[PDB]
């Protein structure tokens, strides 16, 4: 699951994965000034598991 | 600002070039030279996008 808003602001070419690793920022990092990101790693092989590393809490609620 | 999108775009560029960086060194710690090529080649791209949005910003400036 993921209940926050992001902003992908780019993507890695992994060594041994077609799937590239996504970097995305709080949508509010510069209304709120929330310093939040997460990095997204899915697996060609393993076909229902999900990779995430999230760096800093929000500096805000989660929306509606 | 109008060109303000500018301004933010540059910095989630700069995010990504930091992050770039740090993997390059981490890989550089790790003596990962097939790391070091993969983040390295992509850190060039990533740092040119960000030169490009820079001359950009420059223009209006003018
Ligand atoms: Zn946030």
């Amino acid at each position: 699951g993921d209940l926050w808003t992001w902003r992908k602001y780019g993507q890695k070419d992994i060594l041994g994965s077609r799937f590239p690793r996504g970097y995305y920022r709080c949508a509010y990092k510069f209304t709120h000034g929330c310093k939040a990101t997460k990095q997204v790693q899915r697996s060609e092989t393993d076909s229902n598991m999900l990779a995430i590393t999230y760096l800093s809490e929000h500096n805000h609620p989660r929306p509606t | 600002g109008a060109g303000a999108a500018l301004r933010q775009e540059i910095e989630d560029k700069q995010l990504m070039v930091n992050n770039l960086t740090d993997e390059l060194q981490d890989a550089i710690d790790e003596a990962n030279p097939a790391e070091i090529a993969n983040t390295s080649q992509q850190l060039r791209h990533a740092r040119a996008d960000l030169a490009d949005l820079q001359r950009r910003f420059a223009v209006l400036r003018n």
